[PDB]
């Protein structure tokens, strides 16, 4: 007898994805995790699991599952991986180096590109230090690039830290929007609630 | 923080905002050139004004990074590209005065027309009609009129404008810490900073004059062959020992000699290779021509065209409802957008134009991973030299029967390769003395070595001495004979047409060794050879980030411009020309004038 399915349809099949600087975390617990939504693969091509096998997903059982969702470019999907360096990995979304979980990415060009430019998707370009793993920095404090204290205003050597993406459909792949879901598998020495179907 | 780390942070902000505003300008420029509309004019003018207002502001902000305490040569290269003042070092009343002479010059050039002295109601513009007289007429006095009246009407109006144009452009370049405006033009080749790859601006003059001394044995044998063949079309007008009259060379200025092929053909009864009639029997269209072009580039290991290439390019004239500017262009809009605008007829010349514009896209695709100000050629002659070696391999009878356009039972003989190579040297060799002295005249006018009361005196003293071309009429200092050319009236550097011609055979001979080709260089096809494509791509990937002397070494193996690959290409022609010019005087006398 099957039980209540895990709400992955409100993660993958949403209509609003987040910016990468303000990525949305969803906690998933106390359901059966059917990972056979992979049958959407013809748009959903990228699927890369670290620390766990893709086929032995239902073999293991977990306490909590975190789904992290955002939009990046096509050329930045390689940065959503353990031990990567870039603009996204350092200031927007950092994975742990001992990351157990999967990264699911898919092209969203016919859903997130406007002919006048989709300026709704943001990313952090400047930050004083690299992010810790699973840290979320959403501050709009003026970045001090020089030696003057910048007085809370943007000018010479004092920049606004968040930049946009401006997605247009005639872009090449690598500048086209990609919706990314990162599944994070926890084992918190608790009753392991999230299990695959038996 | 250090002033170099504040400059890396300033360029990270710039590269995000320059890439966004340049795409909007290029997409608005694409929409006008494909759909000519007044709304497409206002979209093109407003998107290009925002990009110029942005680039003016970021030029002011980049000057606060001194370019002295910055030691990374990559960061230094894009700051000095952005720190270029231009005409902003001049005063504001002289910056509008310089822009007034520049816009008046293109107006006098394009809207200047010449009326015949037979009927006052009929007149002739340059690009239709007066270009047709200089190309196809075989009457002496008919093209003597069209040559003289273009220079006695339009060249007279540009003489007092050009004397004011030189003075203000020299004030602009001396305030930018050059020597003159010819020194500013030579700064495209200046590579100061790198050990082992340096190049000074005065070194370009010495390297151009050194390579030209070896072209003169090949050129004066082509000049002696064309002159002996033009004594049959215009008898009692050509001297056997004199120069060539300037109105008989196939066009308005004697820039190219390609329209002299009807009179200077070696073996006229044998036809050229033209697979245009073989194209229509196999029902080729514009899509087939361009998919055979990108088939050629994947055979050497370069990428195929993108998905947005075939969806966004204009490869056909869209009919007489959609009006487009029908000039073959390769477009690099940024952000992965590569388009080719072309109105492709099913012809052999559009088949080689398809390989030309796709060689520009493949080079735009290679340096796409550079910073925004390093996404160009290594210098101004690099980008056209790559597109020219693709048309060079595609037109060979080896390549033209491997795709099935020639017959399999086709035999090429020596009476057709001379017909091919002489048609090349009328276009390629015949333009190099014109290109060299027109820049050497301009380099000395800006340097002040020619005073303005002796401009046409030394214009024709150098046209006789270097090109071997004589004036048909006397000319005083009321004429301005250089400014009758487009590039002199429209303020364009002209030495890029000289250096591209030497880079082209330097590029072609290097990829010919890598493809291991049997015999003559003009039979080389670099197709099906990934060693020739991987040696090219190591230069194409750098863009503008390295020295051009280092990018030249990544293909050729030498650090400088070399003319020996060019003379190796025309070596079966030079042998046949030396045997033909045995009963004729090889050389010209600058004292002989036809008047
Ligand atoms: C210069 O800057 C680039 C990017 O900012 C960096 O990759 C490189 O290591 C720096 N140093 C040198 C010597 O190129
Ligand atoms: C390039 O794209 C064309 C078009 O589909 C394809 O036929 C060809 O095999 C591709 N070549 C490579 C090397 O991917
Ligand atoms: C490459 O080689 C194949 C097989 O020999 C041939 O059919 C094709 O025409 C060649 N392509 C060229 C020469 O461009
Ligand atoms: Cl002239
Ligand atoms: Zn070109």
């Amino acid at each position: 007898n099957i039980t209540n399915l895990c709400p992955f349809d409100e993660v993958f099949n949403a209509t609003r994805f987040a910016s990468v600087y303000a990525w949305n975390r969803k906690r998933i617990s106390n359901c059966v995790a059917d990972y056979s939504v992979l049958y959407n693969l013809a748009p959903f091509f990228t699927f890369k699991c670290y620390g766990v096998s893709p086929t032995k997903l239902n073999d293991l059982c977990f306490t909590n599952v975190y789904a992290d969702s955002f939009v990046i470019r096509g050329d930045e999907v390689r940065q959503i991986a353990p031990g990567q360096t870039g603009n996204i990995a350092d200031y927007n979304y950092k994975l742990p180096d001992d990351f157990t979980g999967c990264v699911i990415a898919w092209n969203s060009n016919k859903l997130d590109s406007k002919v006048s430019g989709n300026y709704n998707y943001l990313y952090r370009l400047f930050r004083k230090s690299n992010l810790k793993p699973f840290e979320r920095d959403i501050s709009t404090e003026i970045y001090q690039a020089g030696n003057k204290p910048c007085n809370g205003v943007a000018g010479f050597n004092c920049y606004f830290p968040l930049r946009s993406y401006s997605f247009r459909p005639t872009y090449g792949v690598g500048h086209q929007p990609y919706r990314v879901v990162v599944l994070s598998f926890e084992l918190l020495h608790a009753p392991a609630t999230v299990c695959g179907p038996k | 923080s250090t002033i170099e780390e504040q400059a890396k942070t300033f360029l990270d902000k710039f590269n995000h905002e320059a890439e966004d505003l340049f795409y909007q300008s290029s997409l608005a420029s694409w929409n006008y050139n494909t759909n000519i509309t007044e709304e497409n004019v206002q979209n093109m003018n407003n998107a290009g004004d925002k990009w110029s207002a942005f680039l003016k502001e970021q030029s002011t902000l980049a000057q606060m990074y001194p370019l002295q305490e910055i030691q990374n040569l990559t960061v230094k290269l894009q700051l000095q590209a952005l720190q270029q003042n231009g005409s902003s070092v001049l005063s504001e009343d002289k910056s509008k005065r310089l822009n007034t002479i520049l816009n008046t010059m293109s107006t006098i050039y394009s809207t200047g027309k010449v009326c015949n002295p037979d009927n006052p109601q009929e007149c002739l513009l340059l690009e239709p009609g007066l270009n047709e007289i200089m190309a196809n007429s075989l009457d002496y006095n008919e093209r003597l009129w069209a040559w003289e009246s273009w220079r006695s009407e339009v060249g007279k109006q540009l003489r007092p404008l050009y004397e004011e144009y030189v003075v203000l452009k020299n004030e602009m370049a001396r305030a930018n810490h050059y020597e003159d405006y010819g020194d500013y033009w030579r700064g495209d080749y200046e590579v100061n900073g790198v050990d082992g790859y340096d190049y000074s601006r005065g070194q370009l003059i010495e390297d151009v004059e050194h390579t030209f001394e070896e072209i003169k044995p090949l050129y004066e044998h082509l000049h002696a062959y064309v002159r002996a063949k033009l004594m049959n079309a215009y008898p009692s007008y050509i001297s056997p020992i004199g120069c060539l009259p300037a109105h008989l060379l196939g066009d308005m200025w004697g820039r190219f000699w390609t329209n002299l092929y009807s009179l200077t053909v070696p073996f006229g009864q044998k036809p050229n290779i033209d697979v245009t009639d073989a194209m229509v029997d196999q029902a080729w269209d514009a899509q087939r021509i361009f998919k055979e072009a990108e088939k050629f580039f994947v055979s050497v290991g370069l990428p195929n065209m993108t998905q947005g290439f075939w969806e966004n390019s204009m490869l056909t004239d869209p009919g007489n409802v959609q009006k487009a500017v029908c000039h073959p262009t390769a477009w690099d809009l940024g952000k992965g957008d590569f388009r080719i605008l072309m109105c492709t007829k099913v012809t052999m010349d559009d088949f080689l134009t398809a390989h030309h514009e796709m060689g520009h896209i493949q080079y735009d695709m290679a340096y796409a991973a550079q910073p925004f100000l390093l996404r160009n050629g290594a210098n101004e002659g690099f980008h056209e030299a790559v597109g020219e070696i693709m048309s060079l391999s595609a037109a060979t009878p080896k390549h033209l029967k491997s795709i099935g356009l020639l017959s399999p039972d086709f035999q090429e003989d020596n009476e057709t390769e001379i017909n091919f190579l002489l048609k090349q040297a009328l276009t390629i060799v015949g333009t190099l003395p014109f290109t060299y002295m027109l820049e050497k005249w301009r380099w000395m006018v800006f340097k002040g070595e020619i005073p303005k009361d002796q401009w046409m005196k030394k214009w024709w003293e150098m046209k006789r001495e270097i090109v071997g071309v004589v004036e048909p009429v006397p000319h005083d200092e009321t004429y301005c004979d250089p400014a009758s050319l487009f590039h002199v009236s429209n303020d364009y550097s002209f030495i890029r047409y000289y250096t591209r011609t030497l880079y082209q055979f330097q590029f072609q001979e290097a990829l010919c060794q890598a493809a291991k080709h049997e015999g003559p260089l003009h039979k080389c096809d670099i197709s099906n050879s990934t060693e020739a494509g991987q040696k090219l791509f190591n230069m194409l990937r750098l863009g503008k980030s390295e020295p051009w002397t280092l990018a030249l070494e990544n293909v050729v193996g030498a650090k400088n411009m070399n003319v020996r690959p060019l003379l190796n290409y025309f070596e079966p022609l030079f042998t046949w020309l030396k045997d033909q010019n045995k009963n004729s005087f090889v050389g010209w006398s600058t004292d002989w004038s036809p008047y």
